[PDB]
RNA sequence: CUGGGGGGAGUAUGGUCGCAAGGCUGAAACUUAAAGGAA
């Protein structure tokens, strides 16, 4: 088969993800949906769009959606990118070459934050869920994973080896000794959430759910518990939304700090914070009337060194910002907004006026987008390409280049066309209008206030052009002729219910028109006939699409299924259930019977209809696909979609018993390795010290398990199971036996590892010498019967010092009974009285007996 | 202040259900609520009175205020659990109740007893065994208790359980209410532990039986 | 006496006698401990 | 306020006249949604 691919993606500029800002003012790198787009603020053409190597729908693109971009991040002086992505992934590319070096998977959900750190060769990573990652890009490992916090990691601050500072989406703060990886300090920031964290050394800032700012003293250098970071004081700010984001600077030139904070809706709160001389000479002056009341006033500090400035607004939401500096008169901010749109801001401040009533932007990137979904996407014959917004952005883009170069304003837009000729666009708005644009002109031909009584739904041309059908929400389709390039209103079908698809044959021969009432009806253009009614779907219906022979339909809808029916007695022919939430819209092929169908679930889909199978699978949307549109002859389509992005697709084992013993000889053998080295120190310090051993080496696996040699034989005997513990005892030798009694001998002077292994120690050992005692009291060797000596005193003496405290906590215990009976007990001197009284206040219990 | 309201003479004022107040002795005919905003709430019995504060939003910081205490000295007891120094390790574990965590200050503390040389654990440790209160040593015997059910970790219980006889009084551990129905239970395992000890104590003389045969062999 | 089930609810106590708290296990432990619940509650 | 078939208790029915089964519903021209049932 001729399979389909993507050729190329357009339509974004900023998506759901950060900003990074590059010096030359400079240029700007940010996302696009999956791949990273890199612009100069000066002009503004798109210099580079750095994606990955392999084409979303290709043979070996997997079957899910791709990873969006969620966190820029940029090394500046050494040139690399670490971008990273919804699933959790981090690619590290070269700026230069625009290849990938690094993959660093690591995480499970998305990731929130990179920063590069000790400024080369480390990278530490926050996520989604709530782990914080070092990787060394050296060694391209993972090498830490502070693993304490419980929702997701909203910010951190680093300083190379010793201090990391995290604060997540619980209400935590916490603060992270790097040697130990061992949290060391946690508080509760703010009471919900702390979406905050920037830091200029002395004072730390955080910010949680609404207008709560806190300012917070971290102490490196103390020594306390809790006081390594603490808190000095809250004020408040004018936006009642999180602010999630703050960051500081230091500009030169006399020496000063400025920070912001980004906040959910609009607008930044930026704030200078002033300096000691000012801070030394603003505290007499809160200090006056001349003192615990005087001492509340001066605790209760954040008004005092923090100086709120030029709150910068923006037009739309606010996603992500960034700035420099120079000359504390160019307090130069980039910003990039959620619907698509970055804007390079300035303000000026003549270092005690900020000279302005409100902030100026200098530069605006918004001409590639759309800044809402693009609710109807069109093509030319093949050239052009029609989109269709709600701000009133139509925009003709171009195929060989993906620019707009033609754009206007209409309003609230849902459908749109082209007009047969080229250079020439007929549009219906949510409200009672219609317009109408053209290509070499300016906007407006001609509008048509009340076109319709209520919202438009869906328009469609004739084949020949001449001859168009407006369907809207007001129960009624229209029909408009083209006088002359004016439109014609002459004839009205009202029905019943709210019209919502048009749709005619492409050779002028019936009008199907989708109703609300779930069904669809095809009249005949020549009569209004009433020729079919198509009904089953069993929710209200959207796309129609007639074949080229005008036979085959298909009906598309909210019931998550496209059914085909055949033209000629209205019959049914597949009900195919694609597309788990919507399918939108659905499209034939010029010349053929496949089709094409995308849905409200971030996916378009190829079928057949001749065998109805699913022909292609494509995955490179990130949400609803609200509209696609197919070339007039070749067969290339376009699919437009609400995460405001528009994209092209053309064609193409040991046991018990032997475990112990190897432990047991490599045990031994290390044992007596360090006696003998032991042996070696003594008479090479009671000797001429001229030699001695050079040095024996500590085991591989014992130093790999970080384990004395005791530990090591103690841990795989207590690892061997009790069934099989009096066979792995069996099956060892003699030898074996004599080396298991000197780890024995060993082992109880270590009087730790004694004390928490007394009856394991005692069963091994009396299993071995009861089993061998015939070969074992015929062995002849003085240094065997003092390891039994010394052996059979350590451990009686272990044993009779744990049984010395359990009969003194018998009778102890029994005492106390005894002395609380005898003090309220009750009277009764008769013994028959006594003893119904004790049976009916004994324990009872009840059992399961069989007769 | 819209929609929630008071009523009098159950024998209190209640308000809407929730917060049952104070109320009284007996019946009432009173309710003024009506400064600032709502201020104070003026409530009357036949004869005694009552002030009701004011919004109710104190409480609410009192409440915050704890958890973030809770949240400060868990974070002392993991550090501690790191370096040692296992005696506020243990009576903060002992505050906030953390019971596997109580296990292993204890049986640490106690494995560094056995091994470094009237005194069980650290001293400093047993005298912080020592001045801890009713609450605090009848719960640390309810989970003495039951770490003595087992024959692995009844060393640890009988040792607690060896410091607190050894350092309170034993009227008052006999006065305080619930430690009769303890007692009781773990004095039978202490019993069957003390048989088993013996029994592996007597057995252990076949040590001694070898030597004297391996002396006889010359 | 036997070791039954905790009389709090931020605690779990085992038939061994090993009571840990709510507060004091990480999230590992608690899917343990959860599925190893659900398999004596499954038998 | 005159008009009457033929005992009681049962049994069978290859006759005639009826009433009645199926089998998840939605759901067929459509192997089709939501939701419900059952286990």
């Amino acid at each position: 088969y001729q399979r389909f691919e993507q050729a190329a993606a357009f339509g974004v500029i900023a998506s759901n993800a950060n900003c990074v800002w590059i010096p030359a003012p400079g240029q700007l790198i940010t996302s696009a949906l999956e791949d990273v787009n890199i612009w100069d603020i000066k002009t503004g053409d798109l210099v580079s769009k750095l994606s990955d190597g392999l084409p979303p729908g290709a043979s070996d693109a997997r079957g899910a959606k791709p990873a969006e971009c969620t966190y820029l991040e940029a090394h500046k002086d050494t040139d690399l990118l670490a971008v990273g992505y919804a699933d959790g992934v981090i690619k590290v590319w070269d700026l230069m070459s625009k290849t990938v070096l690094l993959n660093f998977n690591g995480h499970k959900a998305a990731i929130t934050l990179l920063q590069f750190d000790g400024t080369g060769t480390r990278l530490i990573s926050g996520s989604k869920d709530s782990n914080i990652i070092v990787w060394d890009l050296v060694g391209e490992v993972g090498l830490y994973k502070l693993r304490s916090h419980k929702d997701s990691i909203t910010g951190f601050w680093c300083q190379g080896e010793d201090w990391l500072i995290s604060t997540s989406k619980d209400g935590m703060i916490k603060l992270w000794d790097l040697k130990t990886h061992q949290c060391i300090e946690t508080h509760i920031a703010h009471t919900g959430e702390c979406w905050g964290l920037a830091v200029k050394d002395d004072l730390l800032i955080t910010t949680g759910t609404d207008s709560q700012v806190k300012i917070w003293k971290l102490d490196i250098e103390n020594d306390k518990m809790g006081g390594k970071l603490t808190e000095m004081g809250i004020f408040e700010k004018q936006s009642k939304q999180r602010g999630l984001k703050i960051e500081f600077i230091t500009n030169s030139s006399d020496k000063t700090s400025f920070f912001y904070i980004q906040n959910a809706d609009k607008t930044i709160e930026t704030f200078r914070i002033r300096k000691e001389e000012e801070i030394a000479r603003g505290l007499k002056k809160r200090e006056k009337r001349l003192l615990t009341e005087e001492e509340i006033a001066k605790s209760i500090y954040s008004s005092f060194i923090l100086h709120p400035f030029q709150t910068i607004r923006s037009l739309y939401k606010i996603k992500s910002a960034s700035w420099t500096t120079v000359s504390s008169s160019k307090l130069e901010l980039v910003l990039t907004t959620s619907s698509n749109t970055i804007e390079y801001y300035s303000i000026p401040y003549e270092k005690r006026d900020p000279t302005s009533p409100a902030p100026l932007k200098t530069h605006t990137i918004e001409l590639q987008g759309q800044r809402t979904d693009v609710r109807s996407i069109d093509i030319s014959d093949d050239n052009k390409l029609l989109a269709t917004a709600s701000n009133g952005s139509l925009k003709i883009w171009n195929i060989k280049t993906h620019k707009c170069i033609r754009t206007f304003e209409c309003g609230y837009a849902l459908t749109c066309k082209f007009l047969p000729g080229g250079l020439l666009v007929i549009l219906g708005t949510r409200n009672g209008e219609l317009q109408l644009f053209d290509l070499a002109s300016s906007s407006l031909l001609d509008t048509i206030e009340d076109a319709h009584d209520a919202a438009i739904w869906s328009l469609d041309l004739t084949s020949d052009g001449k001859r168009l059908v407006t369907g809207s929400a007001d129960k009624t389709v229209k029909f408009w002729d083209f006088k002359v390039l004016k439109l014609h209103h002459d004839t009205t079908l009202e029905l019943t219910d709210d019209i919502l698809c048009v749709r005619v044959s492409p050779d002028d021969r019936y009008l199907a028109i989708s109703l609300l009432d779930n069904t669809v009806k095809v009249f005949f253009l020549d009569s209004m006939k009433f020729y079919l009614s198509l009904y089953g779907h069993k929710l209200p219906v959207l796309s129609i699409d007639i074949s080229f022979d005008s036979k085959m339909i298909i009906t598309s809808s909210a019931d998550k299924n496209i059914k085909i029916w055949g033209l000629d007695f209205g019959d049914c022919h597949k009900s195919l259930f694609a597309h788990q939430d919507s399918i939108m819209n659905v499209k034939f092929l010029p010349q053929s019977h496949n089709f094409f169908s995308c849905s409200k679930d971030a996916v378009v889909k190829y079928w057949d209809g001749e065998k109805f199978e699913c022909i292609q699978k494509l995955y490179a949307h990130q949400s609803e696909v609200w509209a696609l549109a197919v070339a007039t002859d070749g067969g290339f389509v376009v699919s437009s979609s609400h995460d405001h992005s528009i994209r092209i697709w053309e064609e193409t084992s040991l046991k018990a018993g032997e475990r112990l013993m190897e432990a047991l000889d490599l045990g031994i053998a290390e044992i007596e390795g360090l006696e003998a080295y032991n042996r070696d120190m003594k008479l090479w310090q009671r000797k001429k010290l001229g030699e001695a051993p050079i040095k024996p080496q500590g085991n591989a696996v014992l130093i790999a398990v970080n384990k004395t040699p005791e530990q090591y034989i103690m841990d795989t005997l207590l690892r061997i199971r009790m069934s099989q513990l009096e066979d792995a005892l069996m099956v060892m030798p003699f030898s074996y036996v004599l080396k298991f009694l000197k780890f024995i001998d060993t082992v109880m002077q270590n009087k730790t590892l004694l004390h928490s292994h007394l009856p394991l120690i005692c069963k091994n050992l009396f299993f071995i010498i009861k089993f061998n005692h015939k070969e074992l009291v015929s062995q002849k060797n003085e240094e065997l019967k003092l390891q039994i000596n010394r052996v059979k005193t350590e451990l009686r003496s272990a044993l009779k010092s744990t049984e010395d405290d359990l009969g003194f906590n018998v009778q102890g215990l029994k005492f106390v009974k005894q002395q609380w009976n005898l003090r309220h007990n009750y009277e009764f001197v008769d013994e028959y009285d006594q003893q119904e009284k004790e049976s009916n206040s004994a324990r009872k219990r009840v059992f399961g007996t069989v007769i | 202040n819209k929609q929630k309201q008071l009523i009098s003479c159950g024998a209190d004022g209640l308000i809407k259900c929730l917060k049952t107040l104070d109320g009284h002795n007996n019946r009432l005919w009173a309710l003024s609520t009506m400064n600032d905003g709502d201020m104070i709430v003026s409530a009357d019995a036949d004869g005694v009175f009552q002030f009701w504060k004011d919004c109710t939003e104190q409480e609410i910081e009192e409440e915050q205020e704890k958890a973030k205490l809770q949240v400060e000295q868990e974070q002392s007891l993991q550090n501690y659990m790191s370096k040692g120094d296992w005696t506020n390790a243990f009576l903060l574990a002992m505050t906030l109740d953390h019971p596997m965590r109580l296990f292993n200050v204890l049986k640490r503390a106690l494995g560094e007893s056995r091994s470094r040389q009237e005194v069980i654990f650290n001293e400093e440790l047993d005298q912080a065994i020592s001045i801890l209160n009713d609450e605090q040593l009848i719960l640390l015997m309810k989970r003495c208790r039951d770490w003595n059910t087992n024959a692995k970790t009844h060393t640890i219980a009988q040792r607690t359980i060896r410091c607190i006889l050894m350092h309170h009084n034993i009227a008052k551990l006999s006065e305080i209410p619930g430690m009769v129905k303890i007692v009781d239970a773990i004095i039978p395992y202490t019993q069957r532990h003390f048989t088993r000890v013996d029994n592996l104590v007597e057995q252990s003389y076949i040590l001694d039986y070898a030597l004297v045969e391996m002396d006889k062999l010359f | 006496y036997n070791v039954g089930k905790a009389e709090k609810d931020g605690e779990i106590r085992l038939k061994n006698g090993v009571a840990m708290s709510k507060e004091e296990l990480t999230r590992e432990d608690k899917n343990r401990l959860r599925r190893a619940l659900k398999r004596k509650r499954s038998k």
